[PDB]
């Protein structure tokens, strides 16, 4: 935890949304 | 997401 | 001429949908089919259905009986011990023919009622009202259905047809051919915040009398077949296309500025495809769907188009425009030749097949030039010659087994295996493009609007088939129309390359004669091989030498070795003049390398790929090096880099460096260059002067003149350099030094291309940079020097490793909370973690991948992680992420990721026949023969990717590890 | 073939013959240097005549 630690995966309901929308425009 | 084949040097015509 | 397997001809149906319940996935309806006896005493009628419940049949208003069995569902005994794949592949043809509808046969069999025998006899109609329900559908209607509360509009719910050739039995009943045309009235009663979109045109939308659901009327006039209808129910934002205005594109929710942005262009596809041939578009409506978990990636039906949500992209977005406009081109081109003239039999489907990527071809040679066409269709000969070449051959046309080289039956589309579909769609439309090389483009294109116009005179007819069967092709009929318009037929071409399934092999070497002044070619062919077959035809060669580019054609008979051609002077030696090209215009070449005797620069065999071939001739390198450099063939340009790494000589460095220093040079041919320098460089070590390849190149082309080690911001306008920049850190990171360990020198270049990244300032996204920058740090990790298999923990890790495992570690942190276009960061580190956990640094644990192979995520990173989790079951034969895998393709939510698991279990096997590994029980002999069996019943591609699997894990006959 | 040895101001005298002669089909078959040329064996006895010229 100390050394690289990642940030878990979590599921998201709906995937598409978050992948494919920009967020700066 | 054009063209990026450069005809006009293979294909002059 | 058509004549129907079938007893009856149907004339109109009727498909009504009611209750689509998305809390318990269920659809109820009725069918009414109206059909006339073409023979009398037709007593049963067999019709095609899949999962759906039949409540009630009525003939004529009477009651009928009917029986329902389906030999699919459990195609061998489960009391039956042979466990050999021969016994299964002809069982599962047996049981795909008994169900078929282009034989006479059929799943529901009807019993037509004794009162209406007299109605029968006499020919007169009969009208057959089915009503159905889908219980909860594992085929055929895919419902996504997402786990937010609200109504399924604020959800985001929806339904979509799913499944490939004739897979719409699954949703409701009907003669699920090709050859059954009929017109068509669909009635689907949605919710009233939902729209249903499906084939035709919408007649009316009229609401319910509580006002809560409305009723979508479509109609369909053009006499379309039932494999051709499709599906789409859901809360989709509707745009009607600015430019045509019968074209509506329906987006899930919050995706309507990507809807904008990616249908932009599909108007000038529209615009090709109606201007080479000279129909028009012969639906009134054109709709394009895009969707979430879709099967595949694009699906054409008649009128409608289904494409995945994932091709939706941004203005800012490259890497993805070229790859989603070519999937709209491809979609409409099977609008024209899949949907609009259909097939007659499963026979000649290559007809359809060929014309459909033919012309798709033509639209990318006008879109994205000449050179790109050129190198497409040499990718796909390469492909085809590496199936055909590996497993036996692909066989357009066969006639009824066929091909026994392969270990499932070529007469069902249900049958083939996947890559066998793939490669029969690539080699036919590879054959038409041989089509127009003996028959010329402009009587080519003659020819599919002689279709196209029979078709649409056939098309506005009432009456029932006596004129509907010009819509459907068929091989005689092609030949024939063809034969009309040119007068030459090419039942040679179609008899070598249609009928016999084989590619050949060609092994040249030349002599120069001086005396004579004769280039003395040896052509010959391995015939031998199983996938190889012996041509006899004629062959094209095309010789530079001093005084120009000449072709000839050469005969190669069976006993034929030695062709001798004429060569001219060298008179451009003695004077100081341009040598001229292929290409009107002519350049200044160093002539210091070649020799002194002979004046030809360099040969090549077969320049036009008029036959489906692989070719390898034997050349000089400085002739390798002037077909590099001077040539005016990109194809030329890739087979000499691609030979120019058997020569590891200065003088190929010298040429791949001039290569790609070169702009006007074609960007594709400078990204082969960079890898072929990276392995010429790897393989003369220890002459090596300077500092590594590329390096110097990379810091003079796309770093600043000031400093050296400090990267330009990042301006990705031009689109050539941009990918040339991307792909030359990634072939140089497959340097390595003389103690075979990445050197530190490229290794820091590439960290230092990663911190001094800067995109504020381009209009362009850069996540595919950035994940080719974590593909050029996976590219540098060599294996790490274990020592009595002492534990990788975190004190013992590589100096090297440390840096590339805190640059992923900060990467896919960082893609967690500002995320890419389509996760290709974290795909990027997904492979490179993998990548350290194959050689010795990372403790080998699958639990990072089999976190991020849960439902939830997106799609790209779940194939990714169970690409990882399949490679670690392969390294560490692992028992229990191989019932992992296995469970996961028994039971997943989305199709596309079951097959592709048994994709990818299918390529990365865990072991193969000639292994032993512990991983070879009776009990997984059992589950891959219950998940051939029963199992994958339902979807007819994970069934031929089980087939796949257990040819791949124990082969033809009988499991060997086993009793 | 036959290697002889000459000079190469002295090479182009044979290559003059090999366009003149209409005998065979050419008559120097290989050349390596300067120095160095080849040929089918039959005129070393015949170009010594022609020394009284040269």
């Amino acid at each position: 935890v100390s050394t690289f630690p990642l940030i878990a995966a979590r599921p998201f309901t709906i995937p598409y949304l978050t992948a494919l929308l920009p967020s700066e425009l | 997401p054009w063209n990026l084949s450069n005809d006009e040097y293979y294909y002059p015509k | 001429g058509f004549e129907s397997p079938r007893p009856y001809k149907l004339t109109h149906q009727v498909v009504c949908i009611n209750n689509i319940n998305f809390q318990r996935k269920s659809v109820v309806g009725f069918v009414e089919l109206t059909i006339f006896p073409t023979v009398a005493n037709l007593n049963r009628i067999k019709l095609n259905s899949k999962q759906c419940r039949i409540y009630r049949v009525r003939i004529n208003d009477l009651e009928a009986a009917f029986i329902y069995n389906d030999p699919t569902l459990e195609v061998c005994h489960s009391e039956s011990k042979q466990r050999n794949l021969n016994y299964f592949s002809n069982a599962y043809a047996a049981a795909v023919s008994a169900v078929d509808p282009d034989a006479g046969n059929g799943e529901l069999c009807i019993k037509v009622p004794s009162e209406l025998w007299k109605h029968v006899d006499e020919l007169k109609v009969l009208k057959i009202h089915i009503n159905f329900s889908l219980d909860q559908p594992k085929g055929g209607l895919h419902f996504v259905v997402p786990s937010v509360e609200g109504s399924m509009a604020e959800r985001g719910a929806h339904v979509f047809s799913c499944g490939y050739q004739n897979s719409t039995r699954f949703w409701f009943p009907c003669v699920d051919s090709y050859s059954e045309l009929c017109t068509w009235k669909l009635e689907f009663t949605v919710d009233a915040a939902m729209v249903a979109v499906s084939n035709g045109d919408l007649v009316e939308t009229v609401y319910t009398h509580d006002m809560r659901k409305k009723t979508f009327h479509y109609m369909l006039t053009i006499p379309t077949a039932a494999s051709n209808i499709s599906l789409a129910i859901g809360p989709f934002e509707i745009l009607v296309d600015p430019y045509m205005h019968e074209v509506t594109h329906f987006c899930l929710p919050q995706l309507l500025p990507l809807l904008k942005h990616t249908t932009s262009y599909l108007h000038e596809v529209f615009e090709f495809y109606e201007e080479i041939l000279t129909c028009r578009y012969p639906y009134s409506c054109f709709k394009t769907v895009f969707i979430d978990e879709a099967y595949v990636e694009v699906a054409a039906y008649a009128s409608m188009s289904i494409f995945s949500t994932n091709l939706l992209h941004s203005a800012m977005i490259i890497d993805e425009t070229p790859l989603t406009r070519r999937c709209l081109a491809q979609s409409l081109a099977q609008q024209f030749f899949g949907c609009f003239i259909s097939r007659m039999s499963w026979s000649d489907e290559w007809v359809l097949k060929g014309i459909s990527g033919y012309i798709y071809g033509l639209w990318m040679k006008k879109t994205f030039g000449v050179n790109e066409y050129r190198h497409w269709i040499k990718e796909e000969l390469d492909k085809i010659v590496a199936y055909e070449l590996k497993t036996g051959g692909v066989l357009l046309h066969p006639i009824f087994n066929p091909a026994s080289h392969l270990h499932f039956s070529i007469k069902h589309p249900h049958t083939l295996s996947w890559e066998y579909y793939s490669m029969f769609q690539c080699k036919a439309h590879l054959v038409m493009r041989l089509i127009e090389n003996r028959i010329s483009m402009e009587f080519m294109l003659q020819v599919f609007n002689k279709l196209l116009s029979l078709a649409s005179t056939a098309s506005s007819q009432k009456f029932q088939s006596h004129m509907w069967s010009q819509m459907l092709v068929s091989t005689s009929g092609f030949l024939k129309s063809i034969s009309n318009v040119s007068g030459k037929d090419i039942q040679p071409l179609i008899k070598q390359w249609v009928d016999q399934s084989g590619v050949v092999k060609f092994y040249g070497s030349f002599a120069f004669n001086r005396k004579r002044n004769v280039l003395e070619l040896e052509i010959k062919q391995d015939y031998t091989s199983p996938g190889t077959q012996k041509y006899v035809g004629p062959l094209k060669v095309t010789v530079q030498e001093l005084d120009g580019s000449f072709n000839h054609t050469l005969q190669i008979e069976e006993n034929s070795l030695k062709h001798d051609i004429p060569c001219h002077s060298k008179s451009r030696r003695n004077k100081k003049k341009k040598i001229p090209l292929m290409n009107g215009e002519e350049v200044d070449m160093d002539l210091s390398a070649m020799d002194a005797d002979s004046p030809l620069l360099w040969i090549r065999i077969d320049p036009d790929m008029s036959v489906l071939r692989k070719v390898e001739f034997e050349q000089a390198d400085f002739m390798w090096q002037y077909q590099l450099r001077y040539e005016r063939d990109v194809v030329a340009q890739q087979e000499s880099i691609l030979a120019l790494e058997k020569f590891p000589t200065p003088a190929s460095r010298l040429a791949l460096t001039d290569i790609l220093e070169q702009e006007q040079c074609f960007y594709r041919v400078r990204m082969s260059a960079c890898f072929c320098l990276a392995k010429i460089a790897n393989s003369m070590v220890s002459t090596w002067t300077g500092p590594p390849a590329m390096k110097s190149l990379f810091t003079r082309m796309f770093c600043c003149k000031s400093c050296p080690n400090i990267v330009k911001t990042n301006n990705f306008m031009s689109f050539q350099s941009y990918f040339l920049q991307k792909t030359m850190p990634v072939a140089m990171a497959l340097l390595r030094d003389v103690h075979n360990l990445c050197p530190k020198e490229v290794l820091t270049f590439i960290l230092d291309l990663i911190k001094y990244n800067d995109n504020r300032k381009n209009k362009f996204s850069d996540n595919y940079y950035r994940a080719e920058m974590i593909d050029a740090l996976a590219n540098s990790v060599t294996p790490a020097v274990s020592v009595n298999n002492e534990v990788r923990t975190l004190d013992n890790l590589n100096p090297d490793v440390r840096l590339i495992l805190e640059e992923i570690t900060r990467f896919l942190n960082m893609e967690k909370l500002l995320p890419s276009y389509r996760h290709t960061i974290t795909v990027s580190c997904l492979r490179a973690i993998r990548v350290l956990q194959k050689n010795g640094h990372v403790p080998s644990d699958p639990a990072l991948f089999k976190s991020y192979a849960e439902y939830g995520h997106f799609v790209d990173i779940r194939i990714a992680a169970l690409e990882a989790v399949v490679d670690y079951t392969k390294v560490d034969r692992s028992y229990e992420e191989l019932q992992w895998l296995l469970n996961m393709i028994q039971n997943d939510p989305v199709p596309y990721v079951r097959h592709k698991i048994l994709n990818m279990l299918t390529k990365n096997p865990p072991f193969t026949k000639n292994m032993e590994s512990p991983l070879c029980n009776e009990a997984l002999v059992d589950q891959l023969w219950k998940l051939m069996n029963s199992g994958t019943s339902h979807d007819w591609r994970l069934r031929c990717g089980a087939v796949d699997l257990y040819f791949t894990l124990f082969g033809l006959s009988r499991p060997s590890c086993l009793p | 073939g036959v290697l002889i040895e000459c000079d190469p101001a002295m090479k182009q005298f044979l290559l003059y013959l090999d366009e003149s002669n209409a005998l065979g089909k050419k008559f120097i078959i290989q050349d390596i240097d300067d120095t160095h040329v080849f040929v089918i064996a039959e005129l070393v006895n015949v170009l010594q005549e022609r020394v009284g010229e040269l």
